[PDB]
Parts: structure tokens; C-alpha cells; sequence
């Protein structure tokens, strides 16, 4: 549901069954894709941070 | 008769021992007054959800989302016949043969078919929230008032109306059968219309994964049920339509000579 | 304090079936048996004849220290409502007029087994209605250890022991004797049997509305075919 | 007749003599009035477990806890009931073909059999509770009056259903032995059906780890006694019924022509 890959009221997911559904999953899967990817970064940029801390 | 005319579920401000009652209480709380009380047990603080107070809240909200699901089906319907206006307005100075007109003719039923699927998406979940919040209301008196049977056959129309076009026919029976059970719903033929077809829908499914017997007489039993219901209601029994559809039920159904 | 009247209003129990009780609690009709002191179980509980409540609470030693099962001894309070006068005709419990109190009967009872200690209170009112104070009427019994015997009256050179009077306690501002009885105790007493009574009716009351119920929604299955 | 009206096993409260002997003992305890008195030698002491004030205590705390053990199941039963009325009254939006119905289904009966084996063992710890209650009670005298057996009886009973819910079969066997001694109890053919399914399990036990023959014929002799009494008792000899397991356990039994 905070991926965007489902809904979070009616609880449906993507679905692929269908060609013109297939074809805007790919842009569903972009913006999936750069949540994660943007996590990551957030969560990277904090052990960064925290090693910094630790030595010194 | 507009039940929504002045949108709230119910009017609030008698006995003089009744004011007396009133009196003592506010005296009491006021003594007791402590804004940032939270209660361990919820089960006392959570008989507000019987107030009136509490049930005008939960159908102004319900109404909020009723007139944004609306609001995003018509104000679609604005800009499809608007789209489709530009579109022949403007010049089309490198199209010389027939074949190119059904191009850029096939184009536009795209775009307004992409844009009428995206619209619908929007309204049902706006459908859908006002559903809970109309299902979150535990006084049957006040379930009971015409305010609240307005809004809530209102709510179901709509959402079985966005729900259809989303093809989602099988999720349009549970909600159909809660419609036509409400003052005189059962009387509209479009609400046997749908399940009509919705429960053909559900005899395919069916006939095509190969389910059992059973199941397939229910749906068969139940769309002939409401085609033949709808038919009564909108070209009256005993007429030439009527007869026809008692011979395609008829054929439709096991009859034991 | 009008309480008395409030125990008038149970007699819609005699033509109500109990099929509910709380917890370790007893509840039966009956007649008086001979003298009036107590109740005498009654083979039809639904007869019109019967004119007696028996309500009866139990619990046990030491269960604040949570050791029941220890068997530290028993104890159980119990109040027996006497009516005058037969029951309505008609067999409907639901509409029933109060009927006057001829008296209102309160028994404790506690036995510690491990101290070898028995407290036996017995309080008998037998003006419930007629006069807010009635002290004369109120006789209270004490026994402590099986001392006195069974109907020994309190006599005048040993006071407070055996039956006795609620008139010849003293209230003297120095010792609120009696103050303190109604105020802490008796009031509370009957509050807390009032509100018992009135929940078994109810509860049983409530039983009838489900069956009802149950009829309806089990007819509703021959819809869905 | 409702032995167990008063919630007590013997009325406690009369000839001049013995209203002589009970002063002087009075009197005798008032002189040596020690209440930190306590006996090395404990076996005077437990001459208390032979009065009527001991069994009117044990035989209440017996009832007390049947009478927990009993809410157990009631409660349980109630919230199954209203369980499966509250799924089936709400929305399953997201639900359009016949396998998702299936797994709801699924879901829900996974919920309401955990939760009976939950209150199952919750019950079954009251039961026997109530059954040490009972056991502790030495007085034969008092053993034997029909409230006692009233509530024996129930709380038998009781432990049996719900152990072999538990599919704990073997510990009823002698549960349910101890219940056909009381009163007419033998008279009651689901006693019988629940032996002939207890000693059922026996028997396939030692014939699946290869036990001695003895006592696989022995569960099988009890097997079929107690199969043929129920049939007995439930519908009657001379009956179709009737015939029918004397041909089963005789092609079962073993006959020496």
C-alpha cells in the first residue's frame, strides 16, 4: 500500500492479466522503485552520519 | 422532499426535571474538569459513540466524501464533451486521406477512455469512504431516519454505478442486494438491471472454471429472478417484452413434466 | 430513604422462571415455614402460592489473599423477603403491582476454619413499610461461637449479646452507634440486594427476548432457496 | 426437582440430652480459648474433614469452579455465534472471484476452531478443579446424598465433553466408568456412545504399534458391549438398528462354532 503497488482502501494490488494494464504498471513501477530507492538513501545517509559519531 | 437539503442527520436543541438532571451533571463535570484525562478502559468514553452528536459527525463526513465522488464523475463528463470540442476546432492541415481520419479518430477514443477509467478509480475510493463512515453509526433509531436512508441508498447507487464500469461486477452484488432493502428501492428497475447482468457474470465464471452444480443454479436462479423482476417493473407484467422473457427464462431453467 | 419501598417492586420473580444466576448466588421462592424466621424451599417454584424470596451470596475465607482453594473456612450472606397476601391470577410475570413487605430478613454468616472463629449476624425487619423509624422493630441476633444458644434474648446486665432491639443502642454523640450501623452498613446492605434483585430479573427477562429472536432469524433461511 | 436449588450439599442448622452435651463442650473450648494454638500432631485436627461444615465448604468450592468451567463453553459459544454473524455483515470490497471467497471462508474457520480448543482447556482446567473439590469430601454419609450426586454427576460429565474435544480419548475411559456407577447414569445411551468411540481408539493404538493381543481383544470386547448398549438404549431391540450391529460385531467378534 506505501508502494503504491496496492490500494490502501479497497486493498486491491496491480494486476497484469490485461495488456493496457501491463503497459501503465511500468510507470507504477518507477515511482515503486525510487520509494525504495529513496529509503535506502535515508537509511544510508544515517549510518554514514552515525559512523562519523562512533569515531569520534 | 430533499432529505439532504439541510445536511446533518439530526436536529439537536424539555422537561423542567429533565433540565434539572442537566443542571446537576454540568456541576458535577466541572468539579471533575481535567483536559488531559485519557481513559485506561476505553468502554465508558466509547458510549459517545451513541451520542447524537457523534452520528452527525460521522454523516457530515460520510456527505463530505459523497459530493467529492460525485463532483469527480461529472466534472469528467465536463471535459470529455470539452476535449472533444478542441479537437475538431482545430486545423488539420496534413491529413489528405480517409485512412488518416481513422487514425486520429481512434486516438481520441483512447485518450477519452483513458481519462473516463482514471475518473472512476478516483470516485470509488471517495464512494468508499463515506460507506464506513456510514457504517460506523451503532443507534438503529437513528439508522432509521429518512436523512440517513437519503445518503445511504445514495452512496450505494454511486458506488455500484463506478463499480460496473470498473468491471468489477461480482463486488456489485453483496452491495445491489443491501440497496434494494432499503423504504422502496426494490421497486427501481435499474437496481434489477444490474444484478441482472452482474449475476450472468457470476453463472460464466462459473460455467467457464468449471465450479459445481450447486453454485451454478444459484446465480442462474437469481439472474433470471431480477431480469425477469427489472422487465415487470419498467414494461409492466402481462406485456409483449414481459412474454418474451418468461420464454428465455423459461429455456433458461431445469422444469420438471 | 425509600429503599424499602424499591424491594417491594421485586415481585415480579414469583411467576419468573430463573434460568440465570450470578456467580455463587442463590436464588429460590418459597412459603414460610414455622415462626416466620426463615424460608422453606417450595417443590413448584412458579406456583402463585409461594410468598417468600430467598436470595443467598456466598463466598470464601482468605479469597482476598487468594487462597480459595486453600479451604481456610466459608462464609455467606443472605436476605429472605416475606410478602403478605397471594399472587396475581394471571401467569404473566412482566405486570405485577408492588406488594407490601410483611419483613425484610438479613443473614451473615462466616466461618474461619484455621482460627476456629464463627460470626453469625442475623437482622430481621419486620416493619419494612409503615414508619422511617421504626427502630423498635429491628431485631438484630448475634451470635459469636455458638454463644448464646438459639433464642436467648440480650439480657439487660450483659448488653449487645444475643437477640436484641436496635432501640437499646445508644447514639449518644460520644458513640453514633446507631448513626454508623445505617449509615455504613444497612444502607449499603439493602442497596446491594436491590440491585441484585433487579439483575436476575432482568437478566431472565432478557433470556425470553433471544428465543424470539432465534424463531425469526432460523424462518429467514427459507429465503435463500 | 432441582437438587442443587439451595448451593449446598447438607442443611446446617435438637434433643434435650444433646442440647445438654453441646454446653459443656462450649463451655470446655471457652477455658482453653487458644486461637495461635496449633497441633504438632495434626491428626486430631483433621477430624474436621469429617463434619458437614467441611463438605458444605468443598462441595461449594466445587461448585463454584463448575460453575466457571461451564461459563467457559457458554461464552464461547456466544462469541462464535456472533463471529460468524459480523463477518458475514460487512463489506468485501476487494472480492470478486469465487477463490477469494473460498480462502475467506478458510480464514475465518482457522479463527473460530482456535479459539474453541482455547476455551476447551480453559473449561476443562475448572472441571478439574472441581473434580479434587469432590474427591476430598471423606465422608461416605454425605457422599451419598442426591446433591452430591446431582453435582458429581454434572461435573463427570462436563470433563468427558470437553477432554474429548481435546481428542484426548483415553482419559475419559475411566471418567466415564467412574459416570454409569451413579444413580441411573447407565441408562443414558450418549454415555455408551462415547465409550464405544474411546475404546475404538484403544484398539487401534495397540494394533498400529503391534501390542499384545490381550489387550487388543479386551478394548474390543469393551468395544462392543458398550457399542451395542447404546444401540440398545437409543433405539431399542427388535428394531432395525438393533439387528444391524449385532450382525457388525459379530462379523468383528471372534465365534468358536
Amino acid at each position: 500500500a506505501a508502494l503504491g503497488l496496492r490500494n490502501p482502501t479497497v486493498l486491491t494490488f496491480i494486476s497484469l492479466s490485461t495488456a493496457g494494464k501491463a503497459n501503465s504498471v511500468i510507470g507504477l513501477c518507477d515511482d515503486a522503485l525510487r520509494v525504495i530507492s529513496k529509503q535506502r538513501a535515508d537509511l544510508g545517509a544515517y549510518y554514514n552520519r552515525m559512523e562519523h559519531a562512533a569515531k569520534g | 422532499v430533499d432529505e439532504l437539503l439541510k445536511g446533518e442527520l439530526v436536529p439537536e436543541n424539555l422537561t423542567e426535571d429533565q433540565k434539572k438532571k442537566k443542571k446537576e451533571i454540568m456541576e458535577q463535570e466541572s468539579l471533575w474538569k481535567n483536559p488531559d484525562f485519557k481513559g485506561y478502559n476505553k468502554t465508558f468514553q466509547e458510549l459517545h459513540q451513541l451520542s447524537k452528536t457523534f452520528a452527525n459527525n460521522q454523516f457530515r463526513l460520510a456527505l463530505s466524501n459523497y459530493q467529492s465522488g460525485v463532483n469527480t464523475i461529472m466534472k469528467n463528463r465536463d471535459w470529455v464533451e470539452q476535449y472533444r470540442k478542441e479537437e475538431a476546432e482545430k486545423k488539420r492541415l496534413d491529413e489528405k486521406w480517409y485512412w488518416q481520419k481513422v487514425d486520429r479518430k481512434a486516438r481520441e477514443e483512447r485518450v477519452v477512455y483513458r481519462e473516463k477509467m482514471k475518473a472512476k478509480q478516483d470516485a470509488l475510493n471517495y464512494f468508499s469512504k463515506a460507506i464506513n463512515h456510514l457504517d460506523e453509526i451503532k443507534n438503529p433509531d437513528l439508522r432509521e431516519r429518512p436523512e440517513f436512508k437519503r445518503l445511504l441508498s445514495d452512496v450505494y447507487r454511486s458506488w455500484i454505478m463506478a463499480e460496473y464500469d470498473l468491471q468489477n461486477l461480482p463486488q456489485t452484488i453483496p452491495i445491489l442486494e443491501l440497496y434494494i432493502e432499503i423504504d422502496d428501492n426494490e421497486k427501481e428497475y435499474p437496481a434489477h438491471k444490474y444484478l441482472a447482468s452482474a449475476y450472468s457474470f457470476e453463472e460464466n465464471m462459473i460455467k467457464k472454471t468449471k465450479g459445481p452444480d450447486d453454485m451454478l443454479f444459484k446465480y442462474r436462479y437469481k439472474k433470471n429472478v431480477h431480469l425477469l423482476r427489472a422487465t415487470e417493473l419498467k414494461y409492466g407484467k402481462d406485456s409483449p417484452e414481459y412474454k418474451h422473457i418468461v420464454n428465455v427464462i423459461n429455456r433458461d431453467e431445469v422444469i420438471s413434466v | 430513604s425509600e429503599v424499602n419501598k424499591r424491594l417491594r417492586l421485586h415481585t415480579v420473580l414469583f411467576k419468573m422462571k430463573v434460568r440465570t444466576l450470578p456467580h455463587k448466588t442463590v436464588l429460590y421462592k418459597g412459603k414460610p415455614s414455622a415462626d416466620g424466621e426463615r424460608c422453606e424451599a417450595a417443590d413448584k417454584q412458579e406456583a402463585q402460592d409461594n410468598t417468600c424470596l430467598h436470595l443467598e451470596v456466598f463466598d470464601f475465607v482468605g479469597s482476598e489473599d487468594g487462597k480459595s482453594s486453600k479451604n481456610l473456612g466459608a462464609k455467606f450472606k443472605k436476605m429472605e423477603l416475606f410478602f403478605e397476601g397471594s399472587n396475581n391470577a394471571d401467569p404473566d410475570p412482566r405486570k405485577e403491582q408492588p406488594r407490601n413487605l410483611t419483613k425484610i430478613r438479613t443473614y451473615i454468616y462466616q466461618n474461619n476454619f484455621l482460627l476456629e472463629d464463627k460470626v453469625i449476624s442475623v437482622i430481621a425487619d419486620v416493619a419494612p413499610n409503615g414508619e422511617p423509624a421504626h427502630n423498635d422493630k429491628i431485631e438484630l441476633f448475634y451470635q459469636h461461637d455458638d454463644y448464646p444458644v438459639w433464642g436467648t434474648p440480650e439480657t439487660p446486665s450483659e448488653k449487645g449479646v444475643g437477640k436484641y432491639i436496635l432501640s437499646n443502642v445508644e447514639n449518644t454523640k460520644s458513640n453514633p452507634i446507631r448513626n454508623n450501623f445505617k449509615k455504613q452498613f444497612y444502607f449499603k446492605n439493602l442497596d446491594y440486594f436491590d440491585k441484585l434483585f433487579t439483575k436476575i430479573f432482568d437478566y431472565n427477562d432478557r433470556d425470553s427476548n433471544k428465543h424470539y429472536k432465534k424463531n425469526v432469524e432460523a424462518l429467514k433461511g427459507s429465503l435463500k432457496y
